DNA sequence: TTAGAGAATTGGAGAGTGTGTTTTTTTTTTTTT
């Protein structure tokens, strides 16, 4: 299935409910300040 | 109160009431202070010094955080920001006062209160999309203002006097939910028909907006979702019917019997408490502009090619058309309105028509201007009417009397208007902009209002001739379609033909094709970056204003007697008395561009030369060499004059040598400065000097 | 607040999930002892420290992950069994005013906050760790350092299982885990079950027997003995089957109720008019009934039709059951089953031994029997349940333990009928002591029905002794006498006529096979002089009050009405007791019923004192005033 | 063991207070005439 997978790829190079995602990334950094 | 180490820890609390008692309350206060006195931004500088320095240089009241910049610098403040907005936001408020008043220690004067403004919030929302799951948090939306109350006074902090008694009750807070009453009087338990005490009670600005989703964002056929946001203090008249904007605010729910009895369940209203309005016309106010940003504008006036570099930079995906790009780039930038007496009002704008064959880029010159100007209006031949471009009067939407409303022209009052397909409009449209054209208002008399609006715009016109191919057999007037009238309002008229000529065939295929390269998803001078031009032309338009001393009369005068005599004879173009004014304005906006304070003969040349070549492209094939030399012998196309310089540079070092065989660039300059031959650096960049084996340095100032 | 608020951050921060505790950890909780010890008799501090929710985000994670840190762990469960102390004891009462009853709310609020979080079994992990560890030592080698340690585990355990279910999660549905459940299973996991069972069935440590009772009392509270008894491998295909069926029957019940309304009313709109004057009939003047409620009403007309119901005042309002019965986990009644069968047959004879030792000796708090008589209901029950044998509950069957819940039953109806202001709760009491009674009563038939030829004689020593000694004959009369449905629940009056019927038979078969005719200064006996007793009109009211529930009633307790009923009219012909109205009217409703078939026994009684009645009434007209009010000796006056 | 006379508590009748209401024409504008 290399084939395949390598028009996937392909695919994927073309390609190119917030507030949670950023409570997430921004946890993130508050652990980092504590550490 | 101990410092909280950790806000982060709710310790099972939510975040309002963490947020609500006194140890993380003055956690964040002190936090939000230290923020303010200690952020950086990339280069060192201290930003908010110079933010709130410039708001009390103002007196504004406000002071705009970038939510970037917080989340950077702060995690938790911005972590708890949206979950608890409006607590936030007052010990935000708190503190930006304690910071304003250690900068500024009597601008207690001036103000009583700082409101803090968030800006580029990621937390960004759809219109269509908001839920019950926002509720009571900050959100951002977009959307076309349809609605606006006039700015009226809300009760705040209210005072009754008592319906019997002298005494007055004591300080209530209104809500936006309900109106307050006041209970019964503590000193002797009246209750009766109270009054306001006008002079003890504290109101504040309130306008109630309307806003739905943008017609370009909504899909066809499909009718848009609206909410109504509240704008308070000094947010009020942030904007006006039909204002694209950016609102962020928090989404506050409260019950209302009126909707639950509409819908029969229990419906609770809606409203957005506003927080910050940012127009998405206005990107960049002048306001906005910093020391940076007026540093580089300011350091980029000296360059000395800069008009070279602004009208390369007016649509630089279009290979060609300079004249189009210079008219366009004198329009863009403007002349200044004049009043001599206070009897005798002259436009100060310049309008432009551009008439041609097809697939010349006319639409994309004005799409382009469209994109980069601010409060630009665009519009298309049938598409307009008279009214819609004017101005229109309605019955009032809720209480049905007639009220004039705004048109196209009057929208675009300190903007441009463009009107794409001009040749197609009916007759009944396009003469409306008559009035607009020349005399910048609109006089409507009609359903009992009587009264004239302001339309202080540039007009730019796109049109094609009789048969869709421009005709070099015939003059323009021969195959426009347009008569005087309107003719003769257009400052610079311009003639694009398709004609075939491989060379630049070729060149511009080159072109095209590399432009469709660069711009995949992933001449000579170089033009500036569209963001740094858009700033530069804000900065040119709003703090600068050309001044015209004078303009050597006698070249101008003779040269309209005679423009006027070849006009009658060959009945290309008519020439009026307007071209005269549309001279003075194409100096004053090249003035303009160079950001000069006062105009000068290098601005009026510039102003010759677009007259005289646009009114010679008018012409047929056979007369327009004819013209040409007429024109180009007698009247003043000023290339350039470097023999005199030269000659002079000559006679110094001969005289210099002749001192000294029995500072020379000082001397040259001199002579340059005694003489009106003060444009040197052509004569230093010129052949001639060179091929002579001159040469120049500013250092060291030999030659 | 703000010191309290302070001193709470001073405990430390969570990350993740490890718990980073600050060096000032010590002096900052013995502060929040302080306050807590300096509380207002609002309990502020209780209702402060409860909101800011410190046991669940501090001393919880402290016990769990730095439990070495042994002065700190001692600090922190003196800490947590302040904060775990029940609001009843907090505040002495239920308070009768709206402000202390606020309070008391709140801080029953917190409580239930904290028994929710108390279900992590690494709490209890670490609890039982650090119990057994310390019990590892022997009795001699303990100090007063770990003697009060046990006693604030244990108390903290009593505590957090104490805790009432709230009003709004105890709805949760049969065959889910409720808090209660999720908490037990934290118990069985983190093995402190085992432990309760060594202290319970240790010599050494029997100084803990009290606490060990009340952990095991407050671990079982929402169970019944047979229906744990009941459980086992294959239960799951059982009760859903069971589910389905009574799904169905319920159902079925709701169609043919819907029917006949429905045919009650007509099939027109109830604004279709009709007027009708019924002849025969007076109004409450001289003129004849109009009647507007349309024809389909007249067929079974009653006045009563269009009437409001009136409101029983404060006083007259009955006695209702506190709680539902719901099915609990079956994970955890697997395990309770387990706990029960292992206790029984390891522990339950040392520990009651020692609890009345402890209850002889006088160093038990002011209501500890009840704990004890209890612990007689629910093993017994258990016991008797399942594989019956005498040998694990025999410390019980001795006679001193018939005469010591006499005893406390008697002390509980004077305490009951004196002591009005809390007359419910002893009321309660005497419950559970009638339900040890009855328990003893029916372990001594199940001794009748074992082989052994031992059991068997000990059965007839304790019959002899008991039906000899007059208390145990009169305090059934006495019970009825002076019961009353304002004060006591349906559930006390089934369980009274049960446990009448069970005695009554035990009773008669013991006169029937064998003479014995010496009672209480003895004198003669014989039991229908004993039965003419109950021909008493209090005792036939409460009998009939408990028939009016015949649709919910168990089959045994209809059985048990019936029977006795049809004692005193059939063999004693005291039909005229029985001839009432009220009870006509139940009757009526008897007859009337859809599902009459379903109880042939109480129709066909009701059936044979209404011929009789009918056949008086046509001898004589005035039977039917007779009818009209309860009777003394007019019983053989209409006679 | 029942029940009846005197004292205290609870049900509800009713007196008092506060709230809400009774097709037509001229003018514009876009599209279609
Ligand atoms: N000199 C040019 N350089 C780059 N693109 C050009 C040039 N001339 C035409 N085009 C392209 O031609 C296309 C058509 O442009 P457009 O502005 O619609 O023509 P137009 O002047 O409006 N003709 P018309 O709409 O019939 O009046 C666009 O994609 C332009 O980019
Ligand atoms: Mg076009
Ligand atoms: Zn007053």
């Amino acid at each position: 299935n290399r084939e395949l997978e390598a028009l996937k790829q392909r695919f994927w190079k073309h390609a190119n409910e917030k507030l949670q995602v950023l409570k997430a990334k921004l946890q993130e950094a508050m652990k980092l300040r504590r550490f | 109160i101990e410092s909280i180490e950790n806000l982060e820890d709710l310790k099972g609390h939510s975040v309002r009431e963490w947020v609500s008692m006194a140890g993380p309350r003055l956690e964040i206060h002190h936090r939000f202070k230290n923020f303010l006195r200690t952020h950086v931004d990339s280069h060192g500088h201290n930003v908010f010094k110079e933010r709130i320095s410039d708001m009390c240089k103002e007196n504004r009241e406000s002071l705009v955080v970038n939510y970037e910049d917080l989340a950077a610098r702060e995690h938790v403040l911005a972590y708890f920001l949206p979950e608890a907005p409006a607590e936030l936001l007052q010990i935000f408020d708190e503190a930006a006062l304690e910071v304003v008043l250690a900068m500024y220690p009597k601008y207690d004067r001036i103000t009583n209160h700082i409101h803090v403004r968030i800006s580029h919030l990621p937390l960004v929302e759809e219109l269509r999309s908001l839920r019950q799951l926002h509720l009571n948090q900050l959100i951002r939306t977009s959307g076309v203002v349809t609605s606006c109350t006039g700015v009226l006074p809300q009760l705040s902090m209210v005072k009754y006097n008592c319906n019997k008694c002298n005494f007055v009750l004591g300080p209530f807070c209104q809500s936006q939910n309900q109106e307050v009453k006041p209970g019964s009087c503590p000193e002797c338990q009246s209750a009766g028909p109270f009054e306001v005490n006008m002079e003890e009670t504290i109101y504040q600005n309130y306008q109630r907006i309307r806003i739905q989703e943008s017609p370009g964002k909504v899909a066809a056929g499909r009718l848009p979702r609206s909410k109504d946001a509240i704008l308070l203090a000094d947010l009020v008249d942030s904007c006006k019917p039909g204002d694209e904007i950016e609102l962020t605010g928090i989404y506050h729910n409260n019950y209302d019997g009126s909707l639950n009895t509409a819908n029969g369940f229990p419906v609770f209203a809606t409203v957005i408490l506003a927080n910050h309005v940012a127009k998405k016309d206005n990107k960049v106010a002048v306001g906005e502009l910093t020391d940076e940003d007026v540093k580089m504008i300011t350091s980029l006036s000296k360059d000395q090619q800069i008009g070279e570099k602004i009208f390369a930079s007016i649509a630089p995906s279009i290979y060609g058309h300079e004249d189009i790009k210079r008219g366009l780039a004198l329009a863009l930038f403007g002349g200044e309105p004049k009043n001599p007496g206070g009897k005798h009002k002259v436009r100060g704008d310049i309008n432009v028509l551009l008439c041609g064959d097809p697939g010349t880029a006319k639409s994309q010159f004005l799409k382009y201007i469209e994109k980069v100007s601010s409060r630009a209006i665009f519009t298309t031949g049938q598409g307009a009417s008279a009214v819609g471009l004017t101005a229109y009067v309605q019955r009032h939407p809720v209480s049905r009397e007639w009220t004039l409303e705004a048109g196209a022209l009057v929208l675009a009052d300190r903007g441009v208007c463009l009107i794409d397909e001009f040749d197609k409009m009916n007759d009944q449209d396009r003469t409306s902009i008559h009035e607009a054209m020349e005399q910048q208002s609109i006089s409507i008399s009609k359903a009992g209002i009587v009264t004239s609006l302001q339309a202080r715009c540039t007009v730019i016109a796109a049109a094609n001739p009789i048969g869709g191919r421009y005709d070099p057999s015939l003059t323009f007037s021969e195959n426009v379609d347009l008569t005087e009238p309107i003719i003769s309002r257009f400052d610079i008229l311009c003639v694009v033909r398709d004609t075939v000529d491989p060379v630049q065939d070729e060149m511009l295929a080159r072109f095209v094709v590399g432009s469709h390269v660069r711009h995949h998803p992933s001449y000579g001078v170089e033009p500036l970056p569209q963001e740094v031009l858009k700033k530069y032309i804000i900065y040119a338009k709003e703090r600068v204003h050309p001044k015209l001393n004078q303009m050597d009369q006698d070249k101008v005068a003779k040269m309209y007697s005679d423009l006027r005599k070849e006009s009658m004879a060959t009945g290309s173009i008519p020439i009026t008395v307007r071209h005269i004014e549309s001279m003075i304005r194409m100096a004053e906006a090249h003035a303009r561009i160079h950001l000069r304070d006062y105009v000068i003969e290098d601005d009026v040349n510039m102003a010759i030369r677009v007259m005289l070549e646009s009114f010679i492209d008018t012409q047929k094939f056979s007369v327009m060499r004819s013209m040409r030399k007429t024109f180009a012998r007698y009247l003043s196309f000023r290339r350039d004059n470097n023999e005199l310089l030269l000659f002079i540079l000559k006679q110094l070092v001969a005289e210099q040598v002749t001192y000294q065989r029995n500072v020379p660039e000082k001397d040259l300059v001199d002579k340059a400065r005694q003489i009106n031959i003060h444009n040197l650096s052509a004569f230093y960049d010129s052949e001639l000097f060179r091929m002579n084996k001159f040469s120049h340095d500013l250092k060291r100032k030999m030659i | 607040n703000c010191e309290l608020l302070a001193t709470c951050s001073a405990l430390g921060y969570l990350e993740g999930d490890t718990y980073h505790k600050e060096p000032d950890c010590l002096e900052s909780v013995k502060d929040l002892i302080r306050y807590l010890r300096h509380e207002d008799e609002t309990r502020d501090v209780r209702q402060q420290l409860g909101a800011a929710q410190i046991l669940q985000s501090d001393l919880l994670p402290i016990l769990t992950q730095h439990h070495q840190d042994k002065p700190l762990f001692d600090a922190v469960i003196r800490l947590m069994v302040n904060l775990t102390q029940p609001a009843l004891l907090c505040f002495g009462n239920l308070p009768k005013e709206p402000s202390f009853r606020h309070h008391f709310l709140q801080v029953l609020t917190y409580l239930q906050a904290y028994k929710e979080a108390f279900a992590s079994e690494k709490a209890f992990g670490v609890l039982s760790e650090t119990l057994y560890e310390l019990l590892q030592l022997g009795w001699e080698e303990r100090q007063e350092e770990d003697n009060l340690l046990i006693e604030r585990i244990l108390l903290l355990v009593r505590n957090i299982l104490h805790v009432p279910a709230d009003l709004d999660q105890e709805k949760k549905i049969d065959d889910d885990a409720s808090a209660h459940d999720q908490l037990l299973w934290a118990i069985h996991l983190s093995g402190l079950d085992d432990l309760l069972l060594f202290l319970a069935s240790s010599s050494a440590e029997e100084q803990w027997s009290l606490h060990v009772l009340e952990i095991v009392s407050l671990m079982f509270r929402d169970q019944n003995p047979e229906q744990l008894a009941g459980v086992g491998q294959g239960r799951l295909a059982q009760e859903r089957s069971a589910d389905f069926a009574e799904l169905e029957v319920l159902r079925q019940r709701e169609m043919a109720e819907k029917k006949t309304r429905a045919l009650q009313r007509g099939n027109r709109h109830s604004r279709f008019g009709g007027s009708y004057i019924v002849q025969g009939l007076k109004s409450i003047g001289e003129r004849d009934l109009i009647f507007h409620k349309g024809l389909h009403n007249l067929r079974n007309y009653s006045s009563d039709l269009g009437k409001q119901p009136k409101k029983v005042p404060k006083r007259r309002q009955a006695a209702r059951e506190l709680s539902i019965q719901r099915r609990s986990a079956l994970n955890v009644r697997l395990f309770l089953r387990d706990f029960c069968s292992e206790f029984l047959e390891n522990c339950y004879n040392r520990l009651m031994g020692s609890v009345k030792d402890h209850l002889l000796r006088e160093k038990a708090q002011q209501h500890d029997e009840t704990y004890y008589m209890w612990a007689l209901a629910f093993f017994m029950a258990f016991n008797r349940a399942a594989s019956f044998r005498p040998g694990l509950v025999s410390e019980t069957l001795s006679v001193r333990t018939f005469h010591f819940i006499e005893q406390n039953l008697t002390n509980y109806y004077e305490m009951m009928l004196t002591d009005r202001k809390e007359a419910a709760s002893w009321a309660r009491r005497m419950h559970l002591a009638l339900k040890a009674y009855q328990e003893l009563l029916a372990t001594v038939n199940e001794m009748d029905i074992s082989p052994d030829e031992a059991v068997r004689e000990s059965s007839r020593i304790i019959k002899n002794n008991i039906f000899y000694v007059m208390e145990y004959r009169e305090l059934f009369l006495a019970l009825f006498r002076k019961f009353d449905e304002r004060c006591q629940p349906r559930s006390f009056l089934r369980d009274l006529v049960e446990t009448t019927h069970l005695f009554l038979k035990m009773l008669e078969r013991f006169c029937r096979s064998r003479g014995n005719l010496v009672v209480q200064s003895e004198k003669e006996f014989n039991f229908l002089d004993y039965l003419k007793r109950f021909a008493c009109s209090t005792v036939v009211r409460a009998y009939v009050l408990l028939l009016r529930s015949y649709q919910q009633n168990s089959a045994h307790t209809n059985h048990c009405i019936v029977k006795m009923l049809h004692r005193l009219a059939h063999d004693l012909k005291m039909e005229a007791l029985l001839f009432q109205l009220s009870v006509f009217c139940l009757f009526n409703r008897l007859l009337s019923d859809p599902a009459a078939g379903a109880y042939k026994e109480l129709v066909t009684f009701a059936k044979y004192i209404l011929g009789k009645f009918f056949a008086l009434a046509a001898v004589n007209q005035k039977a039917f005033v007779e009818l009209l009010f309860w009777k003394n000796t007019a019983v053989v006056r209409e006679m």
